[PDB]
């Protein structure tokens, strides 16, 4: 019940078929988005657009 | 439940239409829609299926 | 209650109140404690 | 339950409260819009990601090992449409040729020649629909009557990545062997055939938009004299089972090695009322036109087939529990409704009525006979997932 | 002064147990017993009308008899989900989650047993 | 208010969630100027069989034009032939069926549609009561793992 | 930028196989009592029926320009002009030869053995009828 | 919850261009048109008109998805003829149209009791 | 005069039957959709309700309000609250309404009419109750009984059917062409005759018959319309088809100013 399987940075809801989606994208509710987050680290690369997203 | 005011279909008003029909009713004895204006069966069911709740709401107290 | 759980839930429940065709339907309902039973069998009709 | 029960994507932001994913990724989730929810998880590390993309992409995932064939097609609409838009009756003009061009992204900018230029310059669906197809797909099919000049327009041929002929639907775009999908990820790869959908579903679904399409009471009527030639195809079939229970009243009739004078009389009743429903149907199956709708959701083949249309304008059918007609629950009899010992098919369970036009008892029986079915997909449901979870640990 | 009543008490009704049930023969429709009608096929008692096997869910099914029976059985769920009007004192009540669907509408298509379930009045 | 998401029905069995909401230009059209309120795919009808879906819609598109209620009612006496001639005096096709011009285009729809008037119950569940997402949240005592249910995070 | 064929046959007949606007019509030839000929056509746009004298043509000439040729060229001294290519290239027993031409969806077969240097093996193809 | 609010359908949102041309490399003497808070009725309207000007060789347009109210048109001329001129030209040649219609329903209606 | 034309067939106040030919369908469309949806109107847009004793919630009567047609003769000379410069509302932009409702009559009836002006018209046809009903209170809000009240206070503003239906003036339009499909932009379902089951248009007898003996035309194009503009009230059905043939063109016009804007630079 809690090791070979376990409740995990996840999200949920109900679908409807776009047919404006290229096949391998998955249309995700603005909401959810400004949920879920990703730690990307801080690299000359993308410090400038970092610190936009974060201001 | 109350009138709807407008089809929601098409459009047209709705409101005032409700007593001129559950009047012609009534008395004239009577097609009614029809001689009211209510062409296409977008705005007909609009009145002819409408059940008017807010009557037993009245009815109670406070 | 007491130490007596052997005992059977189901038995009165929350009435529903979604629609009325809903609390009817409610009311009119039964059970049955548990491939054959849940058959629509004849003197069912 | 698979592989590919779980697939990565790209992520798309988008208003409303949703997740919106696309039509040939349906089949494998195995998903439907009437409610189903999906959950979606989301990767944390560089590698995690990449570890994501590089095995769990959709792309990758079209060709199912479990099968060696793909498990992904063009469903519904997509499907249904291109069929039509693929006869040689299918005819489109400049202006639309021009907006269904501009639909395929990867459209070189150039319009081909006119499959007509002599009073009207057209086009046909088997054109543009291949300004889909990559170079260098080759398919080739051969159906029934199908060579060369396939007649009846059958079989499949697409050289140098342009349909040749014969028309389109289930058999070359679905999720099949020979499939044009299958055929094109192990030519192009994953991401050019990825891309093949959008496109054939752009072009197509823009156009289906246009020409329309639908369904209803009209498509399920048989012909006026029809609806009679079957009737008495089960009159004559009703006699032909009154007549094998007289022989059967009477003794006149011998044991079939290891069946019981009983069970053989059945054997036979069930054999003939089958056979009657068989045609029954079969009567109107040859009679809706090429332009029945219904008949044409099964010939693109993206919904139902013939038992449906039977069952839905000529005869239901037989009924049955535990694999035979309506038992006797009340002593020797189906219903209070019939007399003792009736062991004929208007009590056994047979719905001589088709859904158009079934009476209490045709009714009823079909209820006991669905109710079986309702069953075991609500019992062999979990059941099945246990004897899948062991197979696995 | 005639109720049902009355209509047991002049035997003219019968109160049928499933067990009584197997020693009488039933007649369905009252009287019998075109091209397009469905084809149709002692007696101690006969049924007060067939359309009476069905409980309060189907019987707001129109046509029950013309789907796959599969079918009507889920109609025959989704429907203790629909919204609608619970009771009209609903504005005195204080109850946890309670639905009202804004303009309700009696349907253009009905059962006669709907009249029983004052669902012209609740739709 | 209904959204692109919701789920409804009619008595049928005919379950279905929204997809998408347009207008009344975008949406396709008959000559009357009456429009849909609702479109489901045909697709939905061959394999789940439920006809009277079918029959109560063209009954119904009756019903509504003559005013008198139209019976469903089980076993009686009504047919798919009778209705249809009923809604031939009306004026529109016997079979229901009616032509459509395209609200982006206005061109002529190649194909007729099986439009009219059914009824649809607005089946409870809709989207926002569940749209869940979850990124780092309140955490389980015994555990430690993250907690059970939407409601509590 | 030549012509490749020339020769008027008679319908021998017109078949309509479930299909309300195109017809595939067969005919044989009235040169050689060789050359048979089966194609597809739009008899909507074209009309015919058994027994007529049409003049089949073919070769390669004269993103695809709409209209405004109207001061150009017009090989089409027709009342038909399809085009397409042909796929396969086969041969009736003897020397007798038979190429097939589908147009966009439109499948045809041509027969006789004089166009040995003449009908080539490419997707051009314009096909024209008077 | 997660639906827009209605005013994005025609107003523009922080800087941003009605138009947006953008020329196309796929073929000579082409471009795509991006026209912002618009549809079918403004597109087709303007794709339309302009296999008017047989001096146009091409045009299509489209909208991308539906929950953006936006549209890509695509135009390709002539040799030494800017389509965008031609754009104006058979743009201008829909107000006229519909400028005589203006006109002829007017002084048409007056006549009536 | 000069390029498309129309031939108004029977008019009234609240319909505009006519033939509009000489004109591409695609060009007709165009104009149908604009009634429909983007025609400047005038409807409440806020509400601020004091006491409210009736069986119905607040936001539901709020909604009734939204659709109650408004006045929208002069709705041109009025600006959208978004460009006004004062914060929030005025008379240079909105109209005020006040609505009093107390049970006193031992049903007592709450109809559009019932609606005060408040704010300053200015002198401009506009914010009127339109009432169209036969003794002269058009749209009933809604009832309330004994002691019940009911204080409001409408805001009316400009807008259209894109951001919500209440504004729309459109409500239903007719729209045919080529009644005998010669153009065969339609394929007629049917089970042995198309023409018998399928039912012949009013509008076949202003163009000619079929003809038999004629092969398939195919150079000809979708020309001429027979349309009917219905009102709902707010603007004359007349105006809900000459503004919105301007409108429409208006668009066109900034897509030909927007150009402009962009070849300085
Ligand atoms: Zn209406
Ligand atoms: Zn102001």
């Amino acid at each position: 019940g809690n090791l070979m399987g376990k409740r995990v940075f996840s999200a949920r809801t109900v679908i409807s078929g776009d047919p404006n989606l290229e096949l391998d994208q998955v249309g995700v509710p603005i909401s959810i988005a400004k949920t879920l987050s990703y730690p990307e680290t801080v690299t000359q690369y993308n410090i400038h657009r970092l610190t936009e997203y974060v201001r | 439940m109350i009138i709807p005011v407008r089809c929601f279909s098409c459009g047209k008003v709705v409101g005032d239409k409700w007593d001129a029909y559950l009047r012609l009713l009534e008395e004239g004895k009577q097609d009614a829609l029809d001689e009211l204006k209510l062409k296409r069966y977008c705005c007909r069911r609009m009145v002819l299926t409408h059940v008017d709740l807010i009557e037993k709401f009245l009815r109670y107290n406070p | 209650q007491k130490k007596a759980m052997s005992s059977r839930a189901g038995v009165s429940q929350v009435l529903n109140r979604y629609t009325y065709s809903s609390t009817l339907s409610h009311l009119r309902r039964t059970n049955t404690p548990i491939a054959k039973p849940r058959q629509l069998h004849n003197t069912h009709w | 339950l698979h592989k590919m029960s779980m697939m990565a994507h790209r992520v798309k932001v988008m208003p409303y409260s949703t997740f919106r994913l696309n039509l040939s990724v349906t089949s494998p989730y195995n998903a439907d819009f009437d409610g189903d929810e999906m959950n979606l998880h989301v990767p944390q590390s560089e590698e995690t990601r990449a570890e994501l993309s590089q095995l769990c992409a959709v792309p990758l995932q079209i060709v199912s090992p479990q099968s060696n064939k793909p498990v992904m097609g063009i469903v519904q609409d997509t499907l249904c449409g291109v069929r039509k838009m693929t006869l040689r009756d299918t005819f489109i003009e400049y202006e639309q040729v021009m907006n269904m061009l501009f639909w395929v992204p990867s459209w070189d900018g150039v319009v081909p020649q006119p499959a007509i230029l002599k009073p009207k310059p057209l086009w046909t669906g088997k054109q543009l629909l291949s300004i889909a197809i990559p170079s260098g797909i080759h398919l080739q099919r051969t159906d029934g009557g199908n060579s060369l000049l396939s007649p009846k327009d059958n079989g499949m041929l697409i050289v140098d990545g342009k349909v040749m002929f014969g028309v389109v639907d289930k058999k070359t775009v679905g999720s099949g062997g020979g499939g044009l999908i299958h055929t094109v990820m192990r030519e192009k790869g994953p991401k050019i055939c990825a891309e093949l959908f959008g496109n054939i579903q752009k072009v197509v679904n823009y156009w289906l938009l246009h020409n329309g399409f639908s369904i209803g009471i009209g498509d399920a009527i048989a012909d006026a004299s029809t609806m009679k030639e079957i009737t008495h195809a089960i009159s004559s079939a009703k006699e032909q089972v009154q007549e094998i229970i007289y022989k059967a009243q009477h003794n006149e009739l011998e044991l079939k090695p290891g069946m019981t004078l009983r069970e053989s009389f059945e054997g036979e009743v069930s054999r003939t009322l089958n056979d009657a429903r068989d045609s029954a149907g079969r009567s109107a199956e040859m009679n809706l036109k090429d332009l029945n709708n219904v008949k044409q959701m099964v010939s693109a083949g993206s919904k139902g087939s013939f038992i449906n249309i039977a069952q839905m304008s000529a005869c239901v059918g037989q009924q049955m529990v535990e694999g035979k007609r309506i038992a006797f629950g009340f002593a020797d009899r189906s219903l209070p409704h019939f007399t003792k010992d009736d062991f004929s098919p208007e009590s056994k369970g047979f719905v001589e009525n088709s859904y158009l036009r079934l009476t209490p008892q045709e009714f009823f029986f079909h209820a006991m006979a669905g109710r079986e079915g309702l069953i075991d997909t609500a019992v062999k449901t979990a059941e099945t997932g246990y004897i899948q979870r062991r197979l696995v640990k | 002064v005639y109720g049902w009543s009355s209509l047991v008490t002049s035997g003219v009704i019968e109160y049928v147990d499933g067990e009584e049930e197997e020693t009488i023969m039933i007649a369905m429709t009252p009287e019998d017993l075109d091209t397009a009608k469905r084809i149709k096929p002692t007696f101690t008692h006969c049924e007060i009308h067939p359309s009476m096997i069905l409980g309060v869910a189907a019987s707001i099914i129109p046509f029950p008899d013309h789907n796959q029976s599969p079918r009507n059985t889920y109609q025959s769920a989704m429907g203790k989900q629909a919204m609608g009007v619970f009771l009209t004192n609903y504005n005195v009540r204080m109850d946890t989650m309670a639905n009202i669907l804004y303009y309700p509408q009696k349907p253009l298509a009905k059962t006669q047993a709907m009249e029983y379930l004052k669902f012209r009045e609740l739709p | 208010v209904p959204q692109i998401g919701d789920k409804f029905a009619s008595r049928h069995g005919q379950k279905g969630t929204i997809g998408v909401t347009y207008r009344h230009e975008d949406m396709p059209f008959s000559a009357e100027g009456i429009v849909p309120d609702l479109i489901i795919n045909p697709h939905a009808i061959p394999s789940r069989m439920t006809v009277a879906h079918l029959i109560e819609c063209l009954l119904s598109k009756v019903g509504s034009i003559r005013g008198y209620e139209g019976d469903a009612t089980p076993f009686t006496d009504l047919t798919v032939d009778a209705v249809s001639n009923l809604l031939r005096d009306n004026g529109y096709q016997s079979r229901g069926f009616e032509v459509m011009y395209n609200g982006h285009t206005g061109k002529k729809l190649m194909a007729q549609v099986f439009f009219g008037p059914t009824y649809y119950q607005r089946l409870r569940h809709m989207v926002d009561d569940k749209i869940h997402a979850r990124a780092r949240g309140p955490v389980q005592v015994l555990t430690r793992q993250p907690v059970e249910g939407r409601s509590r995070d | 930028s030549s012509a490749l064929f020339d020769d008027i046959f008679t319908v021998q007949t017109v078949d309509n196989g479930r299909y309300n606007k195109v017809s595939r019509i067969i005919g044989i030839s009235t040169t050689n009592s060789a050359i048979k000929l089966t194609l597809d056509i739009n008899n909507e746009m074209f009309p015919v029926s058994q027994d007529d004298s049409l003049t089949v043509t073919l070769a390669n000439s004269l993103s695809w320009r709409p209209p405004k040729p109207t001061d150009k060229s017009l090989a089409d001294d027709y009342d038909y002009v399809m085009f397409g290519t042909v796929y396969k290239f086969e041969e009736g027993d003897e020397d007798k030869i038979k190429v097939y031409v589908s147009f966009g969806g439109l499948l045809m077969c041509l027969e006789g053995g004089y166009k040995s240097l003449a009908s080539l093996k490419q997707d051009n193809l314009y096909i024209l009828i008077r | 919850m997660n639906a827009p609010d209605r005013f994005e359908l025609f107003i523009l949102p922080d800087d941003v261009p009605k138009l947006k041309i953008t020329p196309d490399s796929r073929v000579p003497n082409c471009i795509i048109i991006k026209f912002e808070r618009e549809d079918h009725t403004l597109a087709n309207l303007l794709r339309e008109e302009l296999a008017l000007y047989p001096d146009v060789t091409f045009v299509a347009y489209k909208v991308e998805h539906p929950l953006f109210a936006n549209f890509v048109m695509r135009l390709q001329t002539e040799e030494g003829t800017r389509p965008k001129q031609a754009l104006e030209r058979a743009c201008a040649s829909i107000i006229n149209k519909l400028k005589t219609l203006d006109h002829k329903f007017n002084e048409e209606w007056n006549i009536k009791n | 005069s000069k390029e498309p034309k129309v031939n108004i067939i029977n008019a009234q106040d609240d319909e505009v039957e006519l033939m509009l030919s000489d004109v591409n369908l695609s060009l007709a469309n165009s104009l149908r959709r604009t009634m429909l949806a983007e025609v400047p109107t005038l409807a409440i847009d806020l509400v601020e309700i004091k006491m409210n004793t009736s069986v119905l919630a607040d936001e539901f009567i709020s909604h009734r309000l939204g659709l109650i047609p408004l006045v929208s003769e002069d709705v041109e000379e009025m600006k959208y609250s978004r460009d006004c410069t004062c914060e929030d509302y005025c008379d240079e932009c909105s109209v005020v309404l006040e609505l009093s409702a107390r049970h006193e009559g031992e049903t007592t009836d709450v109809y559009s009419s019932s609606l005060i002006k408040v704010s300053g018209p200015g002198n401009l046809n506009v914010g009127e109750p339109v009432r169209r009903d036969d003794y002269d209170q058009g749209i009933l809000l809604c009832k309330l009984r004994n002691h019940q009240e009911l204080n409001i206070r409408c805001i009316a503003k400009k807008g259209i059917a894109k951001e919500h239906a209440k504004w729309s003036p459109c409500s239903a339009i007719a729209f045919e062409y080529d009644p005998h499909n010669k153009l065969k932009h339609t394929d007629f379902w049917f089970e042995v005759d198309a023409k018998k089951e399928w039912p012949d248009s009013k509008y076949a007898t202003w163009e000619e018959p079929p003809k038999p003996g004629e092969v398939f035309d195919y150079k000809a194009k979708p020309n001429r319309f027979y349309m009917t503009v219905e009102t709902t009230g707010s603007l004359k059905a007349n105006q809900v088809f000459s503004r919105g043939i301007k409108t429409l063109q208006e668009k066109l016009a900034n897509v030909l100013f927007e150009l402009e804007n962009s070849r300085p630079a």
